């Protein structure tokens, strides 16, 4: 998946 | 590591047309989305080699993402609505599909599909 934090 | 070919937005094949609803979808639901502040991930397909996730295209045999959809109804790419809101609704289900509850990516889908229902719960009638 694309875990990384985004918000 | 590559990349599939993206979705495609025209097809000289393909009856075209601009109904009503298909026009609310651009311009209200799709506006909507693309001005939202976690619109980005969704506004291009998936770069699964500069993201660099292998495995996202062995995942997902239908991709779907915003900037194809957003292209497809400003080339009257669609027949009728349904055909758009399920390319949107496929967008939503890949990225639950792909990514993990928690995941700042689905929080951000989830937003992104709460005000999508809201807006598609009241497509016009092709009054
Ligand atoms: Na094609
Ligand atoms: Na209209």
């Amino acid at each position: 998946g694309k875990g990384g934090a985004k918000r | 590591s590559m990349n599939p070919p993206p979705p495609e937005t025209s097809n000289p094949n393909k009856p075209k047309r601009q109904t009503n609803q298909l026009q609310y979808l651009l311009r209200v639901v799709l506006k909507t989305l693309w001005k939202h502040q976690f619109a980005w991930p969704f506004q291009q397909p998936v770069d699964a080699v500069k993201l660099n996730l292998p495995d996202y295209y062995k995942i997902i045999k239908t991709p779907m993402d915003m900037g194809t959809i957003k292209k497809r109804l400003e080339n009257n790419y669609y027949w009728n609505a349904q055909e758009c809101i399920q390319d949107f609704n496929t967008m939503f289900t890949n990225c639950y599909i792909y990514n993990k509850p928690g995941d700042d990516i689905v929080l951000m889908a989830e937003a992104l599909e709460k005000l999508f229902l809201q807006k598609i719960n009241e497509l016009p009638t092709e009054e």
